[PDB]
């Protein structure tokens, strides 16, 4: 009664003639087939597997409009797939539903033997089913009453260890001497040598100090990460009784829906997100295989994350300066025009959809402030862990050097000076007036990275 | 006490305001001047001196704003502002004068 | 008061003359170094960076005892780094505090230019901080009352298209065929051709319809995946209500938090709860860089789901033999001896934690019954998606050649037959009696798979 | 029993069943054939007789099938089904065939 | 009405299930017997034929115990069980005699 | 043989029938080792030493406390007359008596709010940080729970159980409120 | 206002002071100076002078930073400190001068 067996994917799944919806959700693939099997095949393979098909034809695909449902690929340019996935086919504001389609099997494919999904078009119909952050940059600027320059912050030392009540005399010093916040270590959770609800309570006490002696308004990123949903929203909710202005989450390790869960706990209770990308180099990093990190931070911004870290490119850890152009934009912009230079396959409208503050941490300390003010500009938050605790007089010492450097290059690239050309000389001026400054620049001054 | 963008610098001078207002302007946002005998952290909304500066042309009218809230309000902290209305949003905000 | 400065991370978290407590977590970590970066300071990076360590010294250091909470590289084989972590860096029965410390930053160094986590030895005294499976295999085979074959399931195919009521009469035809379960694709949730709340209501009718007309009780995963955790509890208390003996969570997807949470609501409310690895290839596919499925099989194992898929070898995804015979020990047995050949670079003692059923699909059909019995032995669930409805005579009969393949398969195993020398001529055998196994055996004896 | 579509009409000759036959054809559905001995409210799936007929060309094709099933079947009811697949419903379901304890 | 492991093949013949009761000696498992009239899926809990065999040493005395049951109760189903008490659960179950 | 974090299922096994056997005249439990993954399941002290001195302030020596007394008699307002001048005279605290739960002389929550008044009265007077250890031992473990929250909600740094005459089930109960509620 | 440890003791001299700092030293503790104007019991967290001294090797090095906190701070609250780091906690921290 029906034709059994197995066909090519190619037949129903590669379609080149088809024209993309503003609707539909759109994939930039990067395919390596196993041997022998063509881009064509290999492309609609994985378009059958992420939408409606298997490996054998089926009775039941009669029994509905596959034309309508099914995802296809409509374009090959050399390696790069370009795969169309109709609005139908998502569940509305679930990233999980995404995920679950577009990178559920077809990366463990014995016919596809690396694929990395290099961009992805989400489309505006499908964007509105998301709240997007919870704060978003020009609210949290308000809530912080802070406006025009690079946000100042970074992660307490040792990043395990320390007694919660001395883990609050380093928030205290940081904060004193000039951050205007300060973090927990993604892996600092609940342990026995630093319980969370000891650290909150001390933390929020030092914050407090903090900001009647300093009089600017600070705040601490509790880590709320937790081993379930309940236990992260139980330490959201202490948070929120001692007056936190935010909470912390590891949106990855934690995962897509208890991340869902502690962005709506945020918005209802009216704490800041901090979004911690812990696990994301296991994926984003190789070229041949993966999700490169633009899609994350797309997938972040949907579901609410009012920061996110994106890498320094300067500092420890990789990034490439031309892709974190990008991801900036994609995080801030209303709208991102494509632009190859940059890796971005697809022009990218947000919807309305609040921006996310780019995050630079990892490895930085006072001589890369102006790179990271010219990458960056001014909404973006700068993190020295190592590059405030590591100051030969300690944290507080450590904070005032990081944010005179910041000002200073602010400054200096508002009057109209060229902060690459003249980063040294603008900080060795700041450094006459500001001597931890010196000191901070004479210590790391060797330490460069590729 | 401390006042956010560029407290952690010497204090400026009118040549360093005036080319703050000239990066206001250069930028198209739109320049303002508040003041305040209460600066602090519980405080949201200083007292603007007269409307944001919607009509300004020239970092110069902004100085002789300045310049004239500073004499009617010496015992006030004095800070400068841009607005952005694309964005809806204050894009920078420092103090020009301390008491 | 202290020297400030940068040392290379070697100086205090590479120690060789270290010896593993049996509380310490063990890391054995495949380490590409940036080249001109020695491997032992790209391995001492890597325990620094995981642990307490940062890219200078702070003065806050001395605030600890770092001799007592340090992460140590204390062996460097190879290309595989040998790290040792303290039991008390980790946080009681949280797999996400793991994964924040062991895989957190590490991968992203430019001092290490690929890094691959193999495996790690979980210890006894924070094994015992876990719950494991809501069910486990023991009590699952109670509740099912099934007991001596491995269990039939299959994924109701298109994915994605069918309305709930013909959904369910796909369902209704698979589980009175013969297949003692079905299940949603992992991607099914709840999308505009298909609800989830109407699609649960008509699949329980046709779950209870083929218990009572076989005698045989069934189940039906019902994808309980969602964009919040709360939802998915949503979802899991509508299956508790209807009486569905499971439910189905993708639990990377939706996240290692969100699925503690499933696992105790499942345990509370009396479901048994199958679990889709949707996304582990994102992570785990390439040799050089990433986390291999054998340590999701682990944190999977201690959260407490009660299957996990596996992978067929012989099917249409990847996964090598050995390596998936190292992942079967792992879910089911009290005890692994390492056997690097197998990619198990330690012992693991599950210290009593119930084991996990593996779950063998994906392209497999009648032929490879012989092969997926030898491999895996009683204790597994085969599904059958395309391999079920896409038997010429559709889905009952495509259920009744699978579940005769198998019981043949066993049968013929029990009485003392090589049933892999003989797996060709026993499935004829049965097919004899079995005009569906004769068809499906037609249809499908060209199709295979590299192994 | 009522029996849903054309249950408060007289019993359907073969001829009008036909004619019903060609009316889903002519739309362009797919016919199909379920019978069952409990026909009541409870029950939304009657057994199929094998597969909905997606290769069917002719009323007469339908109306054989319709007689195969009810030689093999004569004390259950038998319904003809009529099916979109570009809605995913039903079109058209009526009972063409009562059994003699009816 | 099927009856669960071995149900969907032919039923068994007197040597196919000795060659069952074989296995589950040579594995070190209990063979035992159970029989019912009301086999379903509501019924966990089938009537014990005596005890659990521990002592059995042969397959022929739990033939013999199958063919007692079968006499004694020739309306009911009566299955053969094997159980592991190292991991305190069955391991094979089919039936042996249908009514 | 044991269930996770339960001292009750330990005590239920160990201690449970075998001191009443006829063959065995006499038996003493002298000691156990509990096994460190065994241990640990069990959430240990809700604050510990080390926190508690951080919460305290107090460094360097022992501690000084102190029973009011008489056990039983004092009227509420009396009570926490004793406990005032305790606390303003160098004690770092105070506690009700074992036997002192809520009586016709003193009842809890009278007891409660006035003690609570003299302890933030002496550490404003002192300048050293002071608590008192209200005693919310009482009947059921609902009731044990209503008086810590009162406890909390008067912003007292301590409640005091007495553990084995309430026994080790609502001690756990009380041991996780007081952890969740910063007592 | 008592100040905690042997606040209930005359006033120590600098010998006295210095035989607690010897203490300190011997149990290889890390002693520390704190100051504050604000020493009741709302204050966690005194002013630190420089750091915890680390590197300090004789007692004599402590007491000359006590008087280099004294002469800069002649206002404050002035306690020695002595923190243990194998238990993440001070173990010894009394006032050493007050104003
Ligand atoms: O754990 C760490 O190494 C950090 O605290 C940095 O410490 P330092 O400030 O002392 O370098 C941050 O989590 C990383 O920057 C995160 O990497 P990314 O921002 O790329 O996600
Ligand atoms: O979506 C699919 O392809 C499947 O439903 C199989 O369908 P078929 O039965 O028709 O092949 C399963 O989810 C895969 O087996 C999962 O891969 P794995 O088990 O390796 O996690
Ligand atoms: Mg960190
Ligand atoms: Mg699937
Ligand atoms: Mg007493």
């Amino acid at each position: 009664q029906y034709e059994a067996g197995v066909r090519p994917y190619r037949e129903t799944y590669y379609d080149p003639d088809y024209e993309p919806k503003d609707t539909d959700l759109l994939c930039a693939f990067r395919i390596t087939p196993k041997p022998g099997v063509p881009m064509e095949e290999a492309a609609a393979a994985v378009a059958a597997e992420s939408s409606t098909g298997t490996w054998t034809e089926v009775w039941s695909n009669l029994l509905t409009d596959l034309e309508r449902y099914k995802a296809r690929c409509y374009r090959i340019e050399g390696d790069v797939a370009y795969i169309a996935y109709p609005l139908d086919l998502f569940e509305e504001g679930s990233i999980v539903n995404i995920m679950s389609s577009i990178v559920g099997n077809v990366f463990g494919f014995k016919a596809v033997q690396a694929l990395r999904l290099e961009d992805m078009r989400i489309p505006v119909a499908y964007l509105k089913t998301f709240p997007g952050p919870p704060t978003g940059i020009q609210v949290e600027r308000d809530r912080l009453n802070k406006y025009g320059r690079p946000l100042l912050g970074g992660t307490i030392k040792p990043k395990l260890g320390l007694s919660a009540k001395e883990y609050a005399r380093v928030v205290y010093e940081c904060l004193r001497g000039g951050l205007d916040t300060t973090k927990d270590d993604e892996n600092l959770n609940s342990q026995p040598f630093n319980r969370w609800r000891d650290r909150f309570l001390y933390v929020m006490e030092a914050v407090r100090k903090a900001e009647a002696e300093t009089g600017e308004r600070k705040g601490h990123w509790l880590n709320v990460t937790a081993g379930s949903t309940e236990e992260m929203l139980k330490r959201a909710e202490f948070a929120a009784e001692l007056g936190s202005r935010y909470i912390m989450v590891d949106f990855l390790t934690a995962g897509f829906a208890a991340f869902a869960s502690v962005r709506r706990w945020a918005r209802e209770n009216g704490l800041m997100l901090h979004c911690h990308r812990a696990m994301h180099a296991v994926f984003d990093r190789q070229p041949n295989h993966g999700i490169h990190f633009r899609v994350l931070a797309k997938w972040l911004r949907m579901v609410g994350g009012d920061h996110v870290h994106t890498g320094t490119v300067v500092g420890k850890l990789e990034g490439d300066r031309a892709e974190t152009l990008g991801i900036a934009d994609l995080l801030r912009e209303d709208y991102v025009p494509a632009d190859p230079g940059r890796g971005l396959f697809f022009d990218q409208d947000w919807a309305g959809l609040k921006p996310v503050f780019p995050v630079a941490s990892g490895g930085i300390h006072v001589w890369h402030v102006p790179d990271l003010v010219s990458i960056f500009g001014d909404d973006a938050f700068f993190l020295f862990g190592g590059g405030t605790h590591g100051h030969p007089r300690g944290s507080r010492a450590g904070a005032t050097a990081n944010r005179v450097a910041v000002e200073a290059v602010v400054q200096a690239r508002n009057e109209g000076r060229d902060i690459l050309a003249e980063g040294r000389e603008i900080l060795e001026e700041a450094a006459r007036s500001c001597p931890e400054l010196r000191e901070a620049m004479e210590l790391w001054g060797d330490v460069k990275f590729e | 006490m401390h006042t956010e963008t560029f407290s952690y610098l010497p204090p400026l001078t009118d040549e360093e305001i005036k080319k703050q207002v000239e990066y206001i302007l250069k930028n198209g946002w739109i320049p303002g001047i508040e003041y305040t005998d209460e600066p602090g952290p519980h405080n949201s909304y200083w007292s603007f001196w007269k409307l944001p500066f919607f009509n300004a042309e020239t970092a110069e009218e902004v100085m002789e704003e300045l310049e004239a809230c500073r004499e009617a309000n010496p015992d006030c902290y004095i800070k400068i502002t841009g607005y952005d209305n694309i964005r809806q949003g204050q894009v920078l905000s420092f103090v020009a004068y301390r008491p």
